[PDB]
């Protein structure tokens, strides 16, 4: 559908619970079962946009990923479906 | 590559 | 590295063992343990150039997905390091 | 869309 926006929050020695991937866009490529990644919504298809409110088409995965780890234990996304 | 997170 | 070929043989009746999205290329997003995908050698990451010697840079998603439903318990595929 | 297989 149209855009989405959602808030994971984490326990503080584990993980939000998916893994991305990168072309060229990066999006979703695995989300685990009752992480914060599923129950916050995200779906494998879905491509991110936005991390914490900053976008990421121009970054590089390293990059991205690091954002992420230094997010704490909340971690605001925005995605689009992606396929 | 795939990054967990 | 460079390319990879390899060959996935099934159960009659459980799967290859991976999925895979696409983009505009094609790759896969996750590869189950123990699956004839992952003890060939798939991993998350490759990007899918043939199936069962046919490229399919040009074939849209569903059509892939068609082919390799229809490939019975063999499949022979050809993957390029995607990311 | 992510298709098993």
């Amino acid at each position: 559908q149209q855009r989405k926006v959602l808030t994971l929050e984490k326990g503080d020695n584990q993980t939000f619970g998916f893994e991305i991937q990168t072309y060229g866009v990066t999006f979703v490529a695995r989300v685990h079962e009752s992480s914060p990644a599923q129950l916050a919504g995200l779906t494998p298809g879905d491509t991110i946009a936005s991390v914490n409110g900053l976008n990421v088409e121009g970054i590089r995965h390293r990059e991205i990923v690091d954002i992420i780890k230094a997010s704490g234990n909340v971690l605001r996304l925005e995605t689009l479906y992606g396929t | 590559s795939s990054s967990s997170l």
